[PDB]
RNA sequence: AUCGAGAGG
DNA sequence: TTCTCTCTGGTCATGAGCCTCTCGAT
DNA sequence: CATGACCAGAGAGAA
């Protein structure tokens, strides 16, 4: 409900399969460079390598899943507090920790919620997708298939007119508002 | 095959493991890191045998690496091929033993 | 006729049976490992030729 | 009341649907050899049951007579042609 | 392997090698913790892993629908009421052994014949 | 299909059709034909513009 | 979360056929993976049975 | 009896149900039906309100509930009146009703308003032929 | 004309 | 330090069976 | 749609 716009978050986990130094890092909706992920979490409020890794580890007794962590751990070891973490972003001073801010609820996991102090929320979703990210990346779970339908969505007439009757509808919205700046006296 | 040495599987064999690719990755199990430094005496009890046998005429932390029976078997692998090769490898940047 | 196809249908029981034996011995670990394939793609091959065998 | 169920492909992925009612009744040899071959369920803990296995085709293919019986791009050439058959496509 | 993070900081541990004594100690990096090490394993990488091939066993596994029911007995308690699948990991070269549950004592059984593990 | 188990590999369950034209198929039969078919089309479908760029 | 799915869900199921749940709405419970995935979406395609 | 469990041949009867409730076209005209009841309204009521400030005031405008009417036509020297399907046809015109908002305008510290004409789903709910009977139909010269 | 859609071998 | 050396992701970019029909908005 | 060369970068040898 609102503006049907689609954010599209990508969790990447960098390095090869046989490859080491194998980070996790994340795509956010207006900053340029891919930020690694626990430096998100800090930024979310979750400042403990332990509160994280619960985050995004359901079992203690998952040794490789923590070991496949480890990196990101060392990757934002330099970011240990929150204000530092919501600094750490790509902008052309306190503006910057703001536009942080304002990202995170904004236009970070939009369909969560858009509003403010649910930190919480996005923080563990956040590593539920991480989770089956390493899921996947162990040979546990398997690819993703695109072509399920259950997966897939029909927009029907019902849809379709009400798609192009936001659009006309604000349309006229403008040229009301319009009309009325012109009328300034009459 | 070379000229006449056609039809007995042997040689043949003998050329496929010559030619196959072959990594440390292919034969490896599981690789750890210990801290075991005290060398006459390993705290893990199974390799005393291996390092009862040094007897014969560093670092303290211990990389050790187990092997598929297996693996080993597909390829005419020896153990004392894997550990030439590591030792070659690394110019005694490292020393290695290993089991039999 | 009748003892036409009382055969034909009794070659893809055979089929059928040979099949299940080749998934118990799978299942059991009992597979040799012949060189250049996995457990799994030596099954599917056995029983995919069984399979054309029975139809031809 | 709770007779019948709504199922999208999602949540079948959770149930086992039996393909004819006949299918829950218990056994304890000697057979039509003209009928086709039919390999017996083999499973038993059913939570639904197809209303009719036939549903699974359109419009178009729903004309065809015996289409279990014809390799199916056949039937995909009939489902494509029948929109072309003429006939009172409406009594007004 | 396991591991370990400091009291007061939930920030995980790195080791430390008391070359004094020959040593393995776990420090803390954000404040001056230190800590006995309980093992001296520090590394685990398995390239052959098993873990996760039983993943998915709790105990309301046996009102699946969809999984298949053997006529086989439980090794321990000789129930015939058991479910069963293959490996769950996905890996492409990985054993067609079936993994049973009993039903009645919760008890993972295989039909392995080459090996006999946990 | 959701009228199978999970881990199933039987001759059934993943494609073969033990019926003939002439007997008739049962609905899972029908379907994995269907599959099959479709793929069948598809590839002549494709195959088609492929040749004609390659003799162009 | 919730611990005791399977009390919830034969709830859920039971208020669905019961119509005090929207009948087209989808509920699905994963057991081996402890989820729990309700769709009350529009565009979803479901049949009958 | 009664309680006895059915057989493959009984199915048909629920079929015939399912189809004596539904038709053939149901997803048409449940995605329309759904769309005007509901979607319209919270279309109508997204972001609507508009402000305009000046130097001392502030004046608003802000649209309401909305009501779509049956399908008319306006003709052009001459009255509106019920457009029915077979003469939207014939004349070449398009089959939609009208869409009127109850729009308000607040000042700091206007009754039914006429939008735009939306094309009706035939069968659906605000078209003529939704309650039409099978004779009503022939009259309308509507095939049943 | 232009854009598009359906169809046929 | 220079110079020649490899040497790879963001790009922009290509066509994409022939006809053949008919229709339908601008 | 989807397969792939060209720079432009920067890490990288020699005398
Ligand atoms: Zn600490
Ligand atoms: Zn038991």
């Amino acid at each position: 409900k609102g503006s049907r716009f689609i954010s599209t978050l990508q969790v990447k986990l960098y390095g090869r399969e046989g490859s080491s130094a194998r980070t996790i890092k994340a795509t956010l909706p207006y900053i340029k460079q891919d930020i690694p992920i626990v430096i998100i979490f800090r930024a979310l409020g979750i400042i403990p390598d332990g509160e994280i890794l619960e985050h995004i580890c359901y079992d203690v007794n998952d040794w490789q899943m923590l070991e496949m962590l480890k990196p990101c751990v060392e990757d934002g070891f330099v970011i240990q507090d929150r204000e530092t973490a919501l600094d750490f972003i790509g902008r052309r001073k306190e503006k910057r920790i703001q536009y942080a801010k304002d990202i995170l609820q904004k236009e970070f996991l939009p369909h969560i919620t858009q509003l403010e102090g649910f930190e919480s929320r996005k923080a563990f979703f956040l590593g539920y997708m991480i989770n089956r990210l390493l899921l996947c990346a162990l040979d546990r779970k398997d690819q993703d298939d695109r072509d399920h339908f259950g997966k897939k969505r029909l927009d029907l007439a019902g849809p379709l007119l009400a798609q192009l009757f936001k659009t006309l509808f604000k349309k006229l919205t403008k040229d009301i508002f319009r009309y009325m700046q012109r009328t300034v006296e009459e | 095959l070379e000229p006449g040495h056609a039809a007995d599987q042997e040689q043949a064999k003998l050329i496929r493991s010559a030619i196959e690719h072959t990594t440390l990755k292919s034969v490896t199990i599981a690789s750890e890191i210990y801290y075991d430094p005290d060398p006459r005496s390993t705290v893990i009890p199974e390799d005393e045998e291996i390092i009862q046998l040094h007897f014969s005429l560093q670092s303290p932390w211990l990389l050790r690496l187990e092997l598929d029976r297996a693996a080993m078997n597909d390829k005419d692998l020896t153990m004392g091929q894997v550990g030439e090769r590591i030792k070659q490898t690394f110019k005694n940047d490292l020393f290695v033993i290993w089991s039999e | 006729d009748g003892p036409t196809m009382r055969e034909i249908t009794e070659t893809i029981a055979e089929a059928k049976k040979k099949v299940l034996d080749v998934t118990k011995e799978a299942q059991a670990n009992l597979l040799t490992a012949k060189h250049g394939m996995t457990l799994r793609e030596s099954f599917e091959d056995n029983v995919v030729r069984f399979l054309n065998e029975a139809r031809d | 009341e709770g007779l019948v169920e709504y199922i999208d492909a999602e949540e079948e992925e959770s149930i086992l649907i039996a393909m004819q009612p006949e299918d829950l009744e218990p056994a304890e040899l000697d057979v039509d050899p003209a009928k086709r071959i039919r390999v017996s369920h083999h499973a038993t803990t059913f939570t639904h049951c197809e209303i009719h296995p036939s549903m699974i085709l359109g419009v178009a293919a729903s004309i065809i007579p015996f289409p279990d019986h014809n390799q199916s791009p056949r039937n995909t050439y009939q489902s494509a042609m029948g929109k072309q058959a003429m006939g009172v496509f409406l009594t007004n | 392997t396991t591991f370990r993070f400091c009291r007061d900081c939930n920030n995980m541990l790195y080791p430390r090698e008391d070359k004094e004594n020959n040593r393995l100690l776990f420090e803390c990096r954000t404040c001056s913790y230190v800590e006995e090490a309980g093992s001296p394993l520090v590394y685990r990488h398995e390239l052959i892993t098993n873990i996760g091939e039983t993943a998915g066993v709790v105990q309301d596994i046996g009102s699946d629908p969809t999984l298949p029911r053997s006529d086989r007995e439980c090794p321990k308690c000789h129930s015939r009421e058991n479910v069963f699948f293959q490996s769950q990991q996905r890996r492409k070269d990985t054993s067609m052994v079936l993994f049973f549950v009993c039903l009645s004592c919760s008890h993972i059984f295989t039909s392995d014949q080459k090996n006999k593990r946990t | 299909l959701p009228h199978f188990s999970k881990d199933d590999y039987s001759p059934e369950s993943k494609g073969f059709v033990e019926n003939s034209y002439l007997r008739g198929l049962t609905p899972q039969e029908f379907f994995f034909h269907a599959m099959g078919g479709r793929e069948g089309l598809i590839d002549t479908a494709v195959k088609t513009a492929e040749t004609g760029y390659i003799q162009r | 979360v919730h611990r005791n799915p399977a009390r919830l869900m034969e709830t859920l199921r039971t208020l669905r056929r019961k119509g005090d749940i929207n009948p087209e709405v989808s509920m699905i419970r994963d057991i081996r993976e402890k989820e729990l995935k309700i769709f009350t979406d529009a565009g979803r395609v479901y049949r009958p049975l | 009896d009664e309680s006895a469990p059915i057989t493959a041949e009984d199915s048909w009867a629920v079929i015939s149900a399912f189809f004596r409730e539904k038709g053939l076209v149901s997803q048409q005209l449940d995605s329309f039906n759904q769309f005007v009841d509901y979607t319209l309204q919270d279309i109508i009521c997204e972001d609507s309100t508009l402000i305009l400030e000046q130097l001392a005031r502030k004046y608003e405008i802000s649209f309401g509930k909305i009501y779509v009417t049956k399908p008319m036509v306006n003709e052009s020297d001459g009255v509106t009146h019920a457009l029915y399907p077979q003469e939207a046809r014939l004349r070449n015109l398009t089959y939609s009703s009208g869409l009127f908002v109850d729009v308000k305008k607040r000042t700091y510290e206007s009754g039914k308003v006429f939008i735009g004409r939306l094309p009706i789903m035939l069968r659906s709910k605000n078209c003529y032929l939704s309650e039409a009977t099978e004779s009503d139909l022939y009259k309308l010269k509507e095939c049943p």
